[PDB]
């Protein structure tokens, strides 16, 4: 991107960048790696309420495990940002946003479906695929 | 046994009527104000609701293109572009490269005039009238390009399904290139009068503050997103034409105030100039409309020499093409934000449902949150940054 | 309610549509005096129902601007140069017309035109021109209630003589004789208000004894329509008085009340004094152009017509024969216009 | 747990009872928006507990172990009225009768040890005996005496000048003129003299704070003592709570 | 509890009851149910109560409107109420 | 705290009509309609507006109709609509009906419509 | 989540490979498996984002719309932080005439999703304004044009149509020209509404061919 400010600032400082783009609005906290680890572990604790054989709980477990791994090999907090395509602050806000909808999911219990549940899926086949070759 | 504390009451339910130094169109605004400070803003719309969406249902697809030009009178090309893209997606029609280049070029041109009008009319609303008149001469130079390609300065109806209506007239590329050679200097002249001016700074700084979360929540797009720190552009994130080839950088600011969005719009004009130069240099040669004559009209000599071409001409100018049953939503980066058309086809020659997604509708919805705690004078500036067009808001 | 036809010959063929602006009514009308207060509403009533109205007017584009909106495309025809002394223009105006309405009248004399010209010569000449044609089926003339041959005022006497001439040439003409007409553009309440507010003293002839029967403009306009929708009305004079008979003192008092004037500004300028103050000023009027400063009120004719009772004769045709209930002019919508000025909660 | 709309603000630091190493009970303390009021000459024993909307008039004596809880509704104790040892005065939220549920005690009223009063009207110059229970809505009219070990059932009345006894309290005898005039007032005056004595040998800040100050000074010397701006922290906690309450979806 | 004379308030209420199209003819007195004797509709009953609102300068509760049923009941309600 | 002595919408439209009647004076003052019309006179029109929708019996359709009628009231109450709107749509037709004098037609309903127009279903203007 | 600007240079990529794959081909299956009760059927078709890709369409019932929207916004993998628009389509041939359409954006996934709730004239759709503040005006417009009631809406009012308009114009049974017309009267100095009359009627030209096959 291009800064629209005539003033000259250094965007490799990795803090002047965050101040310029307004990440501080998202969270006033610094957003270090340990905070991300704590947030992921708190999400893992929270999803315990969801039944063990629930696809949603398995999904959250898999995502949290993937992100805890990405924290594992990468000792640099910026490296985690590059791998996850996000600022550490918004990665931390992500788990809280996930926490917000757990009550709404525990009220309706979407995972309860009969053992004959079937969702019909219709898929589109493009003519370019067939016409050019088979 | 601890005393309770009472509060104060707000009155002054003003009615702010159609008012000339504001975003163009008719705005009826009901404002509840505690003293000189606003507590609620309720925009009253429907004053330019012409029933466009229902009228589209009674017209053929090619007959409904001029509706999109008149939805937004500032940016016509971008508005008709989404409609033609949606019809092309449903029809599975491939646009030739020269027509794709012509569409991108004229889209950038209309983007530039939109930004010129927005900035200079906003300055006029503040009370500075010199940038405004300094800008009309540039806007005339660009209207002259439109009248050259289409014969209409405003409602060209130049973009068509599968390409463009006619080819670029000889000598146009040179003239556009000259306007481009001088455009940057003209923009710098305008920028000095606005930027750095203490009264302009005081009027615009820290007014209309928006945060990224608020923008996504309210569905805002374009300059509002980019003035708050969001690196999101449809031309880059979701390319729709030869925009992917084009090399340009997103302008980003972080504060979200009125000034940041003004700076973003100026830089957007500069980026559009860069895209135009690339379009001019890389303009290909060949067909400007799709070779298929079951979706595009035949050429006049061809209709006058061939039976199949006369048949195709007759059936395309009487019945029109039949669009296969399906639904699609195609969005384009309009100068005011994201403009999209949700087209539902049942297999006939007329659209069954054509929903128009207004970029300015959500901004006018955001007006109340933004204009809380402000003053009667700040409303004009806040409306200016939203840059709302009420024919565009009221379809 | 069932729409009643305009009782004109061969209307059944030409008429078509619901009766609105875009419908076809088989009435082509030449309304003389269209730009006037009475004429404009008659034009509105006729043109509203899809009919075509020819409006001869003395050159004045701004005065005839409201008539342009009255009808759909090609329905309101405005003829630019109207002269009461020009026969050929009158023949051209009524060429296609099957009904002719005459609302041309002058409240005061000038140097160019006197009462005898406008109120006598024009009706007779127009009557002959209409009679020779034969296509014109209905003729309506608008006159005052107090018009009589044995009247002191020259205006009300000349009007009656012209009406008799019209009756002689066209026996089937209908003479509409409304009272003082109340409206937004009327010359009754508006002149009374201007007298009460922007005049040093409000002179009242005698003590306001004279009785009047004011009527609302919409009632007279509807009465014209009811005249045209019945052929049995032809050859008859209708005294379209208002629902209530009021003395002039009551109307002045009630205007003072509605406007919430501080007190009564009216004075007693009894008769036999106005007959000496205004008598030279009439000779002044007949030798000078139209002047806004003095007019209508400041004439001996007005004093003479304000010393008599302008009320409907007992045995007479009126609104009841036309099945119209006149609206009261001292209450309701009729009085809103004076009400907007001041009601004591206002300013 | 934490009341965020409390009049003085939320609690920045809350300590568990297990972590307490000394007794911190306060003889007068505030329960949220309800504040006890006392006169200058009102004696509250160190053991005694007075909380809530309790109004103590002049010469009121609260002796050792007495609990006057004004949490549900208002308690008023009249002039020269003594609450003796281990006697509980409490107020109900509502009364069964439908009248006001405040516990109003008149002047020169002696509540003998271990007597429980809840949402009752006690008239002037009355004696409630030891282990006497006066239930909600029961009204004792002035110059009446309830004998020890007696219960006044809810919504019941003891007339003036009468001595009542029994678990279903019943009339026993009419109190004599000398009794009502002198002795009932004299008992309250005697207990006022005893409480005046106890007040006279009480120091304003008795030397029990020194022991806690020694621990605080040790923490200061070893550099574990932390200076906390409780005012700012309360403000920040309330701000965070409001932001979270706005964010929540359900 | 009658703040003002029973005869006066009754005459006034029956005067307003007469104003309604029906509720007249042979029986316009007390002991007449609005909907079962007088042919009144529920909306007409509510409007009649509002007209009594204008006559006696005092409001009627909506739950009381659910409770009111007769000409006796309305006059009883208006006599009972001190503002009257 | 206990003694044995201690403890011892079919008409939604009616509520909406009550709301309209109670809000009538406010719209009279807001729309400057005191002199033109009386409160009772408007209260009469509102009933006819309610009576047009009598045939419906479904609860859900009733809910929608009530919501729409509340919207109609709110337009006048919040000054969305103007004084001339109130004159044109309520007060003027009601006053016109009172001022109307008509001859009791001896011809039946069929004869009158037959004389009037070929297609009775088409409306007539300015009758 | 929120596409806050992070990379200063070389952000030429449209998105990462894994993020594209998870949303190119697993998105509908992931939704169905994760929240099965909400989904009734799913359609993969031509993409809203682009011509080349494929974007999901999910059909759900009115009762589950609020929970499905809440799941879509805040699920870590699926973050549809934006409501592009809300729309209804009238199908008079169907018993359940109206199809309420929701269009969403995930900036993180760079994907578009379409959610459909099929209702009739009497049934109501719960408002999703608490999930997305932009919904308020969109649901007000849907109520105005089509007559679909939205439950628990803060203030459901008409937006586009004239004051006093009772009909819903975008219903297929509503005349193109409407029922009334507006004119100024000289007699009554007011602008008034009258029944419709057309000087020239709208000419419907029937261009359909017997031999056409695309018509469904
Ligand atoms: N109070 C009332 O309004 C009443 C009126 N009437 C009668 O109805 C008639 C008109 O009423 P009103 O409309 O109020 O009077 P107006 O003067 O308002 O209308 C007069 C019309 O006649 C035209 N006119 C006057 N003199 C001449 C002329 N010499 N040559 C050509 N055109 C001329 C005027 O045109 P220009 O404007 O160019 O003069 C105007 O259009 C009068 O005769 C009046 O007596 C009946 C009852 C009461
Ligand atoms: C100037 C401002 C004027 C405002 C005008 C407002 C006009 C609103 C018009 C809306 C009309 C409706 O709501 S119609 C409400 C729905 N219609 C129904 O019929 C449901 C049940 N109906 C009945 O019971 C009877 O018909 C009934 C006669 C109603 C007896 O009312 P009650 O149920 O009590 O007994």
């Amino acid at each position: 991107f291009k800064a629209v400010a005539d003033v000259e600032i250094d965007f490799s400082n990795r803090a002047v960048l965050k101040k310029y783009v307004g990440v501080d609005h998202l969270s006033k906290e610094q957003g270090t790696k340990a905070k991300f680890i704590v947030s992921l572990n708190s999400l893992l604790e929270a999803v315990k309420s969801v039944p063990e054989t629930a696809e949603y709980r398995k999904a959250i477990e898999a995502t949290c495990q993937y992100r805890l791994k990405v924290c594992g090999e990468n000792n640099s907090d910026a490296a985690i940002e590059e791998v996850l395509d996000a600022h550490l602050e918004e990665l931390i806000a992500e788990s809280k946003e996930e926490l917000r909808i757990l009550p709404v999911l525990l009220e309706s219990k979407p995972w309860d479906v009969p053992a004959d549940y079937s969702a019909p899926v219709f898929d589109y086949v493009d003519a370019s695929t067939i016409l050019d070759k088979k | 046994m601890k005393p309770l504390t009472p509060s104060k009451v707000s009155n002054f339910t003003i009615n702010f009527g159609p008012q000339h130094p504001a975003a163009h169109g008719v705005l009826r605004l009901v404002l509840e104000m505690d003293g000189e400070i606003i507590k609620r803003a309720d925009p009253h719309i429907g004053l330019l609701h012409r029933g466009t969406e229902k009228l589209l249902e009674y017209k053929t697809y090619n007959q409904g293109i001029p509706y999109f030009d008149r939805l937004d009178y500032v940016s016509m090309m971008c508005m008709e572009h989404s409609y033609v893209l949606a019809i092309e997606q449903l029809l599975n029609v491939a646009v030739p490269l020269r027509g794709q280049y012509i569409r991108v070029l004229f889209s950038e041109i209309t983007r530039i005039m939109n930004h010129i009008l927005a900035i200079t009319c906003h300055s006029m609303d503040v009370g500075a009238l010199t940038p405004f008149l300094w800008a009309f001469e540039e806007r005339e130079k660009l209207f002259e390009f439109y009248e050259r390609v289409s014969g209409a300065r405003m409602h060209a109806a130049y973009f068509r399904v599968g390409g463009v209506a006619q080819d670029l007239p000889i000598g146009l590329l040179r003239d556009i290139y000259d306007w481009s050679r001088q455009f940057a200097s003209r923009v710098d002249e305008m920028e000095e009068l606005l930027t750095g001016n203490r009264i302009w700074k005081e009027r615009t700084i820290d007014v209309g503050l928006v945060t990224a979360q608020q923008a996504w929540d309210w569905g805002c797009s374009g300059p509002i997103l980019r003035g708050s720190g969001i690196d999101w552009d449809l031309r880059k994130n979701q390319p729709y034409d030869v925009y992917g080839r084009m090399d340009f950088n997103v302008p980003i600011a972080g504060h979200g105030d009125c000034y940041d969005r003004y700076l973003v719009r100026v830089q957007e004009m500069r980026e559009s100039l860069r895209i135009i130069y690339q379009c001019l240099n890389e303009m290909p040669d060949g067909l400007y409309k799709t070779p298929d004559q079951k979706v595009s009209p035949p050429s006049r000599g061809q209709m006058k020499q061939s039976m199949e071409s006369l048949i195709h001409h007759f059936k395309l100018f009487s019945e029109g093409y039949h669009v296969p049953a399906g639904e699609t939503y195609r969005a384009v980066e309009a100068p005011k934000g994201e403009f999209g058309v949700y087209l539902v086809s049942r297999g006939g020659n007329r659209p069954y449902r054509c929903k128009i997604r207004s970029p300015g509708y959500a901004h006018l919805q955001m007006l109340d949150m933004v204009a809380k705690g402000a003053m009667l004078a700040d409303v004009v500036t806040i409306i200016g940054t939203l840059d709302v067009v009420f024919g565009e808001i009221d379809r | 309610s069932t729409l009643k036809p305009f009782d004109l010959n061969a209307n059944n063929a030409v008429r078509n549509g619901p009766g609105g602006r875009s419908s076809i009514g088989g009435v082509v009308a030449t309304v003389f005096g269209a730009n006037g207060f009475i004429g404009s509403y008659v034009v509105n009533e006729i043109s509203k129902r899809g009919n075509q109205v020819v409006c001869p007017y003395r050159c004045n584009e701004n005065k005839v601007q409201p008539l342009k909106q009255m009808g759909d495309l090609g329905q309101v025809v405005l003829l630019p140069e109207f002269d009461i002394h020009d026969d050929e223009y009158i023949r051209r105006a009524i060429s296609r017309s099957n009904v002719v309405i005459n609302c041309v009248g002058i409240r005061q004399e000038t140097k160019n035109y006197s009462y005898k010209d406008v109120h006598v010569d024009f009706p007779t000449r127009l009557a002959k021109i209409v009679a020779e044609s034969g296509k014109v089926e209905r003729f309506i003339q608008v006159s005052e209630m107090g018009a009589d041959v044995s009247h002191a005022s020259r205006r009300l006497q000349t009007k009656a003589v012209g009406d008799e001439a019209i009756m002689k040439y066209i026996p089937d003409a209908t003479i509409i004789r409304p009272g003082n007409v109340v409206g937004i553009e009327d010359y009754f309440y508006n002149n009374l208000i201007f007298q009460l507010s922007y005049t040093i003293v409000a002179p009242v002839i005698n003590n306001g004894a004279n009785k009047v029967q004011p009527t609302y403009i919409l009632d007279v306009a509807d009465a014209v329509v009811k005249i045209l929708k019945d052929k049995k009305t032809s050859g008859k004079t209708y005294y379209l008085g208002g629902p209530e008979t009021l003395t002039m003192r009551q109307i002045y008092d009630h205007l003072i009340d509605t406007l919430r004037l501080s007190n009564d500004d009216t004075v007693n300028l009894r008769y036999e004094l106005a007959k000496m103050l205004y008598k030279p000023l009439d000779t002044l009027r007949t030798k000078l152009p139209e002047f806004p400063f003095l007019g209508f009120m400041m004439s001996s004719d007005y004093a003479e017509e304000q010393v008599a009772d302008s009320v409907a004769p007992a045995g007479s045709l009126g609104y009841k024969d036309l099945s119209i209930s006149p609206a009261k002019v001292t209450e309701g919508l009729a009085i809103e216009g004076v009400r907007f000025i001041r009601v004591g909660g206002y300013d | 747990v934490n009341f965020y709309d409390a009049p003085n603000g939320p609690a920045v630091e809350q300590v568990k009872i297990e972590d307490e190493w000394y007794n911190r009970q306060r003889t007068e303390f505030n329960i949220l928006n309800k504040q006890p009021s006392k006169a200058d000459d009102v004696f509250i024993a160190p053991n005694a507990v007075v909380c809530g909307d309790v109004d103590l008039y002049q010469k009121v004596s609260i002796f050792f172990g007495a609990v006057v809880r004004g949490d549900l509704n208002t308690i008023r104790i009249g002039e020269n009225s003594t609450i003796l040892d281990k006697a509980v005065v409490h107020a109900a939220s509502t009364s069964p009768t439908g009248l006001n549920a405040a516990t109003i005690i008149g002047s020169n009223v002696t509540v003998e040890p271990h007597a429980v009063l809840r949402s009752c009207r006690i008239g002037d110059n009355c004696i409630v005996g030891a282990r006497s229970v006066v239930c909600e809505g029961a009204i004792m009219h002035p110059e009446s005496v309830l004998a020890p070990g007696s219960v006044l059932a809810p919504g019941r009345q003891i007339p003036s000048g009468e001595l009542w006894a029994g678990s279903p309290a019943k009339f026993v005898r009419k109190l004599t003129y000398y009794e009502t005039s002198n002795v009932i007032r004299e008992s309250a005056e005697h207990y006022y003299d005893i409480a005046t004595g106890f007040r006279n040998e009480t120091f304003d800040h008795g030397s029990a704070w020194r022991d806690a100050e020694a621990y605080r000074q040790k923490l200061v010397d070893y550099k574990e003592y932390n200076w906390v701006n409780y005012r700012e922290q309360k403000y920040v906690m309330r701000l965070q709570r409001d932001a979270a309450e706005l964010e929540k979806l359900l | 509890s009658s703040f003002l004379p029973k005869e006066e308030v009754e005459s006034r209420i029956i005067a307003q009851v007469k104003e309604q199209n029906l509720a007249a003819g042979i029986k316009v007195e007390l002991s007449s149910r609005f909907d079962k004797d007088l042919g009144l509709d529920s909306l007409d009953k509510v409007e009649l109560l509002i007209s009594l609102e204008e006559d006696f300068g005092v409001e009627v509760p909506d739950a009381e409107i659910d409770k009111i049923h007769t000409v006796e009941d309305a006059v009883n309600f208006f006599i009972s109420n001190p503002s009257s | 705290m206990t003694s044995r002595f201690a403890y011892v919408t079919c008409q939604k439209a009616r509520n909406l009509y009550l709301e309209a009647c109670r809000c009538l004076p406010f719209i009279h003052r807001l729309h400057k309609l005191e002199e033109i019309t009386s409160l009772k006179e408007m209260r009469l029109i509102i009933k006819d507006k309610f009576r047009v929708n009598s045939p419906v019996t479904d609860s859900r359709v009733t809910d929608l109709l009530i919501f729409k009628g509340r919207e109609e009231l709110e337009t006048y109450l919040f000054m969305y609509k103007q004084r001339h709107h109130a004159i044109t749509e309520y007060i003027e037709p009601y006053q016109i009906k009172k001022l109307l004098i008509e001859r009791k037609s001896s011809n039946s309903a069929f004869l009158d419509s037959f004389y009037e127009k070929a297609y009775p279903l088409v409306h007539s203007k300015y009758a | 989540s929120y596409c806050y600007a992070r990379k200063m240079t070389d952000k030429d990529y449209i998105a990462y490979d894994n993020i594209k794959n998870f949303g190119d081909n697993y998105l509908t299956d992931y939704i169905i498996k994760t929240v099965p009760k909400y989904v009734t059927m799913a359609v993969n078709g031509p993409a809203q984002s682009s011509v080349l890709y494929q974007e999901p369409t999910i059909y759900t019932t009115p009762e589950h719309i609020y929970a499905l929207c809440a799941f879509l916004r805040d699920h870590v993998n699926l973050q549809y932080k934006t409501l592009i628009d809300i729309t209804a389509v009238d199908y008079p041939e169907r018993s359940a005439r109206f199809e309420v359409v929701y269009h969403l954006l995930s900036p993180r996934l760079n994907n578009r999703i379409r959610i459909k709730v099929v209702v009739d004239e009497v049934t109501s759709v719960p408002s999703v304004s608490r999930i997305w503040n932009a919904a308020n005006w969109f649901e007000r417009e849907t109520w105005d044009m089509f007559g679909v009631f939205f439950s628990n809406h803060p203030d459901l009012r008409r937006v586009l149509t004239d004051y006093g308009f009772t009909g819903h114009p975008l219903r297929k049974d509503f005349p193109l020209t409407g029922y009334t017309e507006v004119r100024y009267d000289y007699g009554k100095k007011r602008v008034i509404s009258e029944p419709l009359e057309l000087t020239q009627e709208f000419r419907y030209f029937d261009f359909s061919s017997p031999w056409d096959t695309l018509s469904r």
